[PDB]
RNA sequence: GCCGC
DNA sequence: ATGTGCAACAGCATGATCGCGGCAAGCTGATCGTGCAAAAGTCGTGCCAGC
């Protein structure tokens, strides 16, 4: 290892019997709250403001509809006029624009908190983002001609509108990316393209339990001998961990032997492996293989972090034999971008290009490709 | 010659009046010589890696005629030096090569051979290496590795202080340690019976192991008492004589010798008596039958008539059994001392406790006992005996075991087998009866002869063998199940539990700790740091109040000052300055041999066991030319005490009078001055001082402080010291000189000091350049001084000009006042610096990007950041700024509408990457110094990544071609000189280049052997400069094989300056310490008639009650120092003449009372006048001894020599009032330190945070934002005021009640100021608790 | 009783977890080795671990020299760790940390009087936050709580002001580390300097058993009504002259 | 654990 | 004159041993296979409605 990073933050509660006890985390919801009881609201009002709030999603935004609050209530005089009134206070907390019911009034509260004396205030505050949205969203050629403006206001008001935050409410989170990667599967290049594990620690596990049952058994402190009150539950566990990573690693030499090629020169070429494939290979059942490989990572220098991604059944009709859909949906990826300005990329043209490859797929299947991880560049 | 390069540019004025003998040693070469001895090949098995593999190796198989023979092993070179090793984060390691050969027996051939497999070396683990200092650099740290003091293996007698049983009765008892295996303890009952103690376990007779030995009842009764014999013959029944035993007895009946009376029945017993009864030559004489009843029978006497015998050995006699006997021949009795003078009955009534009389009895009674499980058979017992002792992998005393072992018993031979026999547990049985009977006496076991050390190479040495043990069992199996195909590697090599076990004792263990980095003295007091702690040590709550006392054997060996205050102290020391340890791992000193009257000049060292019989004297003792004492009764240490002794009785004298105290407290001027505890204080605290932006030697000092800073490695010193060639702030250059070179290849020496660079405690670490140009250097000279280092001198402190006087209750306490032109001239401003860091690390959902444009963050946050995402160099960073851009993705694969509209409208993230970007922490600020970016192997280059990659090219090509440069140009010379010998063209030739075509060819001779050679070499040149050059660059430029999940590393530096305020802590170093109290203006501070203010106002009130003299001392002696040098600087301003400047520096260096100090400046050269004359404007920085220096007559005539007052006070002038204080007032000069702790990391406030999840209460400590603990005792006080609503608010408001937290801070923000409390959630987690046991507890209404 | 996070999402149980579980896993063993007619010596020593399990849980350190496990330290069970020290020492019986605390070094102030002590401005605005925003949207300075908390982010001059106004007579109460009686906690009047130390009165250093070598109080805001009156009327440093021993 | 009171 | 009852001594196990604060340092993991119905889920393929 030539670089090595520091140890990365961390502690233990000490000097107190319950260890690493606790510790609170301020969420979206809580600041919510502890806004909302810092403001003079009615019981009714601080009823409608919690019921509100609880519905907050992670981006910000109201995932309830307004009439199902009303409904949620489930008492009168506590009609919808009231709930946005109650709403509409809501919005104007610290994430300013928080809790919108559609990106259409996030924009215009956004828009509202100002000096109103902008240079394009009125110009985008509802003909820009409560008119011709779905026209911003495209080039919005004829929006000039629509809003009786001209192009070059335009091109500022568009300006001033992305300005603003999309997903308010997003910058107060405070979980920390710690979902880092164990790849308990570690795998290097050679000759063969050999494979092997890490962090099994199944010695430091056999040393501290001899030590802790044995090291009992062995002290000669207590009368007569714990000859299988405490050294004959080290063997057990020991014997269980060592036949689990015994299977991973025969799933795991079963899944590279299959997968070479996917490994080799380029990166799509995985084979449409079956849990059968495996399951004879390992002379196992399927049931235990698919529960085995179905969230172990591996560290592949190219290849993806997974032992699912590779476990497709998709032949597709192909051909020559059979194929795999993984490897159609990247060269349609590539394909795809590496294209004209124009980009048709039309689902019949793609399906009259992979039959020529030599893939035979359906013009249907392959506009769910495309669907699955990107949109169709004007095909329509 | 007298003084080196180096000295004479600034000369400390020592007052001496003692020669030195030996100079002070390496003061480092403990560790060093360990870790060397630990290290280094030995062509014997002493010790060492080659005495672990030769205590392990050979191994063969159970019969299976197949074994690995070990021959040699080596160290690889280490992958990364020092300093990159540091810089990245990585251990600095040497991989361990080991060559051993596979050879196969014959089976059906006894003793032959088939097979001899010689495979080449194999690796097994890394052993981590040593610095020149000392240090083992692990995972990027410093780690020092601090030596033990424990008990050495041996036998040692005690006696319990004799109170136990509550009865006066005193108990002896003997234990014999081994170095490793199972103790063995041997104790007396109150009813005088011989008890063992095996492996702490219950106690049991001793007669059990006695007779495991295969010993019968005779034979014990034989070795273990003096039999006497009883003649009954006749029926005389005579009795053998033995007058020498006979001291105390009555005589039942009247005694005669040779049938005339010699003593009367009941006559005298005296000595008399005895010795008239001796000189007669007396046979065997009759004794009355009376006396026989009390005796006991010792042997077994077999009757010849009939197999019926009286066996019944410890068992007295009837009447009738004398008839028995008498009958069946018995004309002699066996019979054992029985005698009580001073001997007694012992041995005896444990085999009467005990009726096992069998080896296997004993055995198998010992093995229900050790082993209360399954009963033996036959075999079980046997072999568990043959493993508690006397087993040679089982039971190990090492050679200084039985050192001490035969030592202790009086046995001649030192050396012997490491494994004990049957004869010495009977020899230390009879010796613990001895010390009951009276002969003898118990030992002291904290008496420093029975204490010894342990350093990190036996430690080291010690994990090694057990991880090698570890590994031999495992090997061990394989050789069963084994074919010719195997190799070494294939034969369960095994690095992982070698790897495991090394790296476990080296990165995380009790005695291996960071070392303090504050000053060099820290460093150096830590590296020989002597602590009772550790794995095989004695803990701090089991420590009495005898083994944390100083002892009369403490004299040379540690320090009796240097020690922790509170729960440690007593239990950690410092190594004295001449002491050393021995061979076996005792502690020596060194002393002067003695002969006649006078003292010689070889030197002895000395352990705590040999220098208890000899008659050592005082160093201070006055010693005339010849070196006969002056005075014929002179002070002596004997043994362990203090006496006047004649002048021919002394056999020892101490070699200096610095021999008792350690380097820290060697640094203390004036310590015979200073109270003992106080001068404690002033030495604990002179290691936790701050190096400053600027050194300043001290003016009053010791002479110790050149040691100090060189010997600790801050500094550079020159190793082959010729005359400097290139000099600049980051490099020194050297032309070594013609008079040592090594031959070929010329040579330079190339030093690159190490810029600001962040230590341990976040200080700083800089070094700067002495040399100037051209100037010449010797072999140890300094280069460059490290940080608190001026000239070569350790500096960490500066010079205060000081007032002792009240001044407003600005100084009540221990408060300091301080002038505002300190705090101008930036004095007591020190440079710290912090490292944060951030990692990108792979996910599921995808890579983990560092990037410039960060989503939802504007245009003002991005200023201070690049193309790549990372802070320009010098950027200053304050409060929450980014410094690294990172961003991480987020899963979506679901294209929702609202998605696919957020997506057209903004980006083609429309930011659901989220952004954990590394900013700076609150309430830090400074300057960004260093990034260190670091990639994986594969990934793609960081833009700035090629900059850093470009500059270390940069600097390696130009720290290459300097001797490139000089190579080719002696090449050119001596083509140059070849060309001049014949065909010269003189500027012609030196016109053109490659010497003009190498001149043609000239002569034959000339072409075919000197130009030709001279070409040869010039490309050889080229080529190895060429391979050298793109072997730099390859191992520059590589991919870092980092973590597996890990993909990029970003490293920053932050660089603040903290200056002085009223918050900070300053102390000197007799022991006075103190907080600044307020930062006064220059006008407002006292003044002389000369109108200087003073910096430094003290109280008068506290020296008398610390009783710290050396203060007033030192106070004094700066005063006369700086005023010698105010002198040659007024002189020095004048312009005038060098004549009299070298004769006032002439005189200034003559004064004392015969000082041994001869500084001349007559043999000065005048511009190296000049030069120390230039170097003393500041001050004489003149030097006091620790016990023997200047008197208050000499530090008089110093002062009348500048023109000062010689009673040290001036008349001071109120600054405020113009009038004049009514007194005089102490001014002089003081070294002040600042001290390490700054109210910038003490100040902290909280008014709501975060809580725990259990028991919902704030955190603790700052950096956590936690709340200030409301203990006990305050609960307590607050009860005794009476205030119950402070004590309910504090209880559930501002702790736990959830509710009524928010509650009360609406309240609070409404401005209602009422409670409403409620129930503690500490009170309900007690109830579950409670209640998840089976017992029920409940809130009843 | 949670269980501990790791780097990643790997989770690691604590004791009582580890009790728990090994309690769990001996009764359904037990439970499933009854119904197979299984000869009475393996029931025997089922039982036996099932009770020595419940012994562990209930109480480790006895009968069984402990169970300890994976650093050969005893695991915590339901009575080691009830409170502290085994009793209610930590976070219960007045042990608890509380907010609105401060702490920092001592020096002297010799202008004071005998019940005024030298506050820091950086340790003042922290404690008195809420008290800073209630005066800020009650004097129509700031609306919201969001404007007063952001203002008060930004330390405007009007927010130093507020603060001087809020402090006016206000009671604070200093005490030192180790309470010996109940003179080592007193309540002084604040007084607003520019630095990082508290200025505490000579006269008191006695009772406080202070010296200005480097000792640290701790500070603690009285913030109720009965409070103040009480850190008023009882415990300043004016009512307390003559020692109640 | 090291240090400070 | 021998036998029975009671008080005392020695051995053993249990419980406790001042606070408050700042650096620091290690992570305390997992488990088991079964072979099969039974279920749920998924993919290649063809459909009608909008441009
Ligand atoms: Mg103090």
């Amino acid at each position: 290892t030539a670089g090595t990073p520091s140890g990365n933050g961390v502690d233990y509660q000490d000097d107190e019997l319950p260890v690493y006890q606790g510790e609170t985390t301020q969420s979206l919801q809580d600041y919510l709250m502890w806004q909302v009881e810092l403001t003079p609201f009615t019981d009714t009002d601080r009823a409608i403001a919690t019921s509100i709030v609880d519905a907050v999603d992670d981006t910000g935004y109201l995932t309830i509809q307004i009439e199902d609050i009303v409904d949620s209530i489930g008492d009168d005089e506590i009609g919808l006029e009231e709930v946005e009134a109650v709403l509409k206070r809501i919005q104007r907390f610290d994430p300013v624009g928080v809790a919108a019911k559609d990106l259409r009034d996030c924009l215009l509260i956004q828009l509202s908190q100002f000096a109103k004396e902008t240079p394009w205030l009125e110009e985008a505050r509802l003909i820009i983002s409560d008119h011709l949205d779905l026209l911003a969203n495209h080039d919005f050629r004829t929006l000039m001609r629509v809003t009786r403006l001209k192009e070059e206001v335009l091109k500022e008001a568009v300006n001033l509108i992305q300005s603003l935050d999309p997903r308010p409410g997003q910058s107060i989170q405070t979980g920390e990316p710690e979902y880092v990667i164990p790849d308990v599967l570690v795998r290097k290049v050679n000759d063969r393209w050999v494979v092997e594990l890490n962090s099994d620690s199944l010695p430091r596990l056999k040393i501290n339990q001899q030590y802790a049952a044995m090291g009992n058994s062995a002290r000669n402190d207590a009368d007569g001998q714990f000859i299988r009150s405490n050294l004959q539950e080290a063997r057990w566990l020991i014997k269980s961990l060592e036949s689990a990573n015994d299977t991973l690693l025969r799933v795991s030499r079963c899944i590279v032997e299959q997968q070479q090629a996917f490994f080799e020169q380029g990166e799509e070429y995985m084979k449409p492996m079956v849990l059968a494939d495996i399951a004879q290979a390992v002379e196992m059942h399927e049931s235990t293989i698919s529960r085995v490989t179905t969230q172990k990572y591996l560290h592949s220098p190219r290849g993806i972090f997974e032992l699912k991604y590779f476990f497709s059944s998709h032949v597709n009709t192909e051909g020559g034999g059979e194929a795999s859909s993984t490897a159609i949906r990247a060269l349609v990826k590539k394909l795809i971008a590496a294209e004209n300005p124009a980009k048709p990329l039309s689902d019949s043209k793609l399906t009259s290009m992979l039959s020529e490859q030599g893939i035979m797929v359906a013009r249907r299947t392959v506009a769910k490709y495309r669907e699955s991880l990107s949109i169709p560049p004007s095909n329509q | 010659m007298v003084y080196s390069y180096t000295e004479k540019k600034r000369i400390r004025k020592d007052f001496g009046k003692r020669p030195q003998v030996l100079d002070v040693p390496y003061l480092l070469s403990i560790q060093l010589d360990s870790f060397q001895k630990f290290i280094e090949q030995d062509p014997e098995g002493q010790y060492g890696l080659e005495a672990a593999f030769r205590s392990v190796f050979p191994i063969q198989s159970y019969s299976g005629n197949s074994e690995l023979q070990y021959v040699s092993y080596r160290l690889g070179e280490p992958v990364f030096d020092v300093q990159e090793c540091q810089i990245r984060g990585v251990t600095y390691s040497a991989p361990l090569r080991v060559k051993l050969r596979l050879v196969i027996y014959e089976r059906e051939a006894p003793e032959g051979t088939v097979k001899d497999i010689k495979e080449q070396e194999v690796y097994m683990g890394e052993i981590p290496l040593m610095t020149d200092n000392g240090t083992f650099v692990i995972n990027g740290t410093e780690r020092v590795i601090v030596s033990q003091l424990h008990r050495s293996p041996g036998v040692f007698f005690d006696s319990d202080k004799g109170k136990t049983h509550s009865s006066g009765k005193v108990l002896y008892n003997a234990r014999i340690i081994p170095y490793r295996g199972s103790w063995l303890d041997f104790e007396f009952d109150p009813k005088d019976n011989l008890f063992v103690r095996i492996d702490r376990r219950r106690k049991l007779p001793a007669t059990i192991i006695l007779r495991a030995l295969n010993y019968t009842t005779e034979q014990i009764l034989d070795l273990f008492f003096e039999k006497v014999i009883f003649e009954i013959r006749d029926n005389k029944l005579q009795m053998e004589l033995v007058p020498e035993r006979l001291r105390g007895e009555t005589a039942s009946f009247d005694i005669e010798a040779n049938g005339k009376v010699y003593v009367e029945k009941g006559r005298r017993i005296t000595a008399r008596h005895i010795r008239q009864l001796e000189k007669d030559d007396v046979k065997l004489i009759e004794v009355p039958v009376e006396y026989i009843a009390g005796k006991v029978v010792a042997k077994d006497y077999i009757d010849e008539s009939t197999g019926e015998l009286i066996c019944a050995a410890n068992m007295e006699l009837s009447l009738d059994l004398l008839a028995k006997l008498s009958q069946s021949g018995h004309k002699r009795i066996e019979t054992l001392f029985t005698n009580d003078l001073d001997h007694g009955p012992y041995i005896s009534e444990t085999l009467r406790v005990d009726p096992t009389n069998d080896r296997l009895s004993a055995l198998v009674e010992i093995y229900r006992m050790m082993r209360p499980g399954e009963p033996p058979t036959r075999e079980a017992a046997e072999s568990l005996f043959e493993n508690l002792f006397f087993s040679e992998d089982r039971y190990d005393l090492s050679a200084v075991g039985r050192m001490k072992f035969n030592r202790s018993l009086l046995r001649e031979e030192i050396e012997g087998s490491g494994i004990l026999s049957k004869d010495d547990i009977i020899d230390v049985m009879k010796k613990l009866i001895d010390i009951r009977n009276g002969k003898g006496e118990v030992d002291d076991i904290d008496h420093l002869g029975n204490r010894r050390i342990r350093s990190v190479g036996e430690m080291a040495e010690n994990q090694f063998r057990v991880g090698l043990v570890r590994v031999e069992r495992a090997v061990k199996e394989r050789l069963s199940l084994g074919d010719l195909d195997t190799l070494m590697p294939q034969d369960m090599i095994n690095a992982k539990p070698i790897s495991a076990a090394v790296k476990e004792f080296f990165g995380s263990s009790q005695l291996s700790q960071f070392m303090d980095q504050n000053n060099p003295l820290s460093e150096i007091t830590h590296k020989r740091r002597i602590s009772a702690l550790g794995p095989g040590g004695l803990t701090r709550e089991r420590a009495g109040f005898e083994v944390r006392d100083v002892h009369p054997t403490h004299y040379g060996r540690v320090c009796p000052i240097e020690t922790p205050e509170g729960p440690n102290i007593g239990l950690i020391n410092s190594l004295s300055v001449y002491a050393q340890t021995n061979e076996y791992g005792f502690l020596e000193t060194p002393y002067r041999k003695v002969t006649d009257g006078v003292v010689t000049d070889e030197i002895h060292y000395l352990s705590a066991i040999e220098e208890g019989n000899y008659v050592i004297a005082q160093a201070n003792s006055n010693l005339d030319e010849e070196g006969h004492f002056v005075e014929d009764l002179v002070t002596c240490r004997s043994k362990g005490e203090s006496s006047l002794f004649s002048r021919d009785q002394v056999d020892y004298m101490d070699v200096s009078t610095q021999q008792v105290v350690s380097v820290g407290a060697s640094l203390i001027p004036f310590l015979e001055h200073d109270d003992a505890n106080r001068a404690l204080m002033g030495a604990n605290m002179q290691r936790q001082a701050v190096p400053t932006l600027r050194a300043d030697k001290p003016l009053v000092g010791t002479g110790m402080e050149r040691a100090v800073a060189v010997d600790s490695g801050v500094t550079a010193v020159a190793k082959r010291g010729g005359v400097v060639q290139y000099v600049d702030a980051s490099r020194i250059v050297i032309k070594v000189n013609e008079d040592e070179m090594y031959p070929g290849e010329a040579g330079i020496d190339i030093y690159n000091l190490t810029k600001y660079t962040r230590s341990n405690q976040n200080t700083c670490i800089n070094q700067m350049p002495c040399v100037s140009l051209g100037e010449p250097v010797e072999r140890g000279d300094v280069l460059a001084d490290g940080p608190s280092t001026d000239l070569g001198e350790l500096a960490l402190g500066q010079n205060m000009r000081v007032a002792f006087m009240p001044w407003n209750g600005y100084n009540f306490e221990d408060s300091i006042l301080v002038s505002e032109r300190v705090v101008q001239e930036d004095r007591f401003t020190t440079i710290h610096i912090q490292e944060l860091a951030c990692v990108s690390r792979d996910t599921k959902l995808g890579p983990e990007e560092i990037t410039a444009d960060i989503p939802n963050v504007g245009e003002a946050a991005l200023s201070k950041l690049d193309e790549s995402g990372i802070v320009y160099i010098g950027a200053e960073v304050t409060g929450g700024d980014i410094l690294v851009g990172k961003v991480t993705p987020k899963g979506e694969t679901q294209l929702t509408p609202e998605e696919k509209l957020l997506r057209a409208i903004f980006g083609e993230k429309a930011s659901d990457v989220k952004d954990s970007s590394l900013r700076v922490p609150n309430g830090v600020s400074g300057t960004v110094i260093d990034v260190q970016v670091f990639t994986r192997d594969g990934v793609e280059k960081d833009k700035r990544a090629l900059e850093i990659e470009e500059m270390q090219l940069k600097q390696a090509k130009k720290d290459l071609s300097e001797e490139l440069q000089i190579l080719e140009a002696g090449l050119f010379s001596r083509i140059r000189a070849v060309l001049v010998a014949g065909g010269v063209e003189a500027e012609k030739l030196d016109k053109l280049p490659r010497d003009r075509w190498l001149e043609l060819g000239l002569t034959d001779e000339e072409k075919q052997n000197q130009l030709e050679q001279l070409a040869e070499q010039y490309d050889e040149l080229k080529h190895e400069f060429e391979k050298k050059l793109e072997a730099k660059r390859r191992k520059i430029t590589q991919g870092d094989d980092l973590a597996p999940g890990v993909l990029k590393i970003v490293k920053v530096y932050l660089a603040v300056k903290r200056r002085i305020q009223p918050g900070d802590k300053m102390a000197g170093r007799h022991g006075n310490k103190g907080v600044i109290s307020k930062i006064n203006p220059i006008e407002d501070m006292p003044y002389d008639e000369n109108g200087t203010p003073v910096d430094i106002v003290l109280n008068p009130l506290g020296v008398p009650s610390r009783m710290n003299i050396g203060q007033i001392l030192e106070t004094h002696l700066g005063m006369a120092a700086k005023g010698i040098g105010d002198k040659i600087n007024a002189m020095l301003k004048q312009q005038q003449e060098v004549a009299k400047l070298r004769e006032f520096i002439q005189r200034a260096y003559d004064l004392g009372a015969d000082v041994r100090q001869k500084v001349d400046l007559s043999t000065f050269s005048d511009e190296e006048v000049m030069r120390l004359a230039e170097n003393l404007r500041k001050g004489m920085p003149i030097a006091t001894p620790v016990f023997d220096g200047a008197k208050e007559a000499e530090i008089k005539e110093l002062l009348k020599l500048g023109d000062l007052p010689t009673s040290g006070q001036i008349r001071l002038y109120d600054g405020r009032t113009g009038e004049q204080f009514e007194r005089p007032v102490t001014v002089g000069y003081m070294y002040m330190l600042k001290l390490n702790h700054l109210v910038d990391d003490k100040m902290h406030a909280r008014s709501t945070g975060s809580y725990s999840l259990v028991t919902q209460q704030p955190l603790g400590g700052k950096a956590q934002f936690g709340g200030q603990r409301f203990g006990e005792m305050e609960v307590w006080a607050l009860e005794a005021y009476g205030a119950a609503y402070t004590l309910q608010e504090m209880l559930t408001v501002k702790s736990d009640d959830v509710n009524g937290r928010t509650k009360m801070y609406k309240n609070i923000v409404d401005g209602n100021h009422q409670m409403e409390p409620g129930m503690p959630e500490s009170f309900n987690v007690l109830l579950k608790e409670i209640r998840s046991l089976g017992i029920n507890i409940e809130l009843e209404d | 009783r949670p269980l501990v996070p790791l780097d990643g999402g790997r989770f690691a149980t604590s004791d009582l977890n580890d009790l728990y579980r090994r309690v769990i896993n001996r009764n359904n063993r037990l439970k499933r080795l009854l119904d197979l007619a299984a000869p009475d010596i393996i029931v025997r020593n089922e039982k036996r671990m099932l009770q020595e399990a419940v012994d562990a849980l209930l109480d480790n350190g006895r009968r069984g020299r402990a169970i300890t496990g994976s650093n050969k330290r005893p695991l915590k069970s339901l009575a080691d760790m009830i409170k502290g020290k085994q009793g209610r020492f930590r976070q219960n019986l007045l042990g608890k940390r509380v907010d609105y605390s401060g702490r920092s070094v001592i020096t002297v102030g010799p202008y004071l009087r005998l019940h005024q002590c030298g506050l820091p401005k950086k340790m003042a605005l922290e404690l008195f936050k809420p008290f800073i925003y209630g005066k800020l949207e009650l004097r129509g300075l700031a609306t919201t709580i969001k404007a007063a908390k952001k203002m008060v982010e930004r330390e405007e001059a009007v927010v130093w002001d507020i603060l001087d106004e809020v402090i006016r007579e206000h009671p604070v109460l200093l005490n030192r580390a180790p309470t010996l009686h109940r003179l080592g906690i007193q309540a002084f009047e604040p007084v607003l300097i520019e630095g990082k130390a508290i200025q505490l009165h000579p006269l008191v250093c006695a009772a406080y058993n202070a010296d200005f070598d480097g000792d640290q109080m701790a500070v603690h805001v009285p913030l109720t009504l009965e409070a103040q009156l009480e850190a008023r009327a009882l415990m300043m440093s004016t009512n307390n002259i003559l020692s109640p021993a």
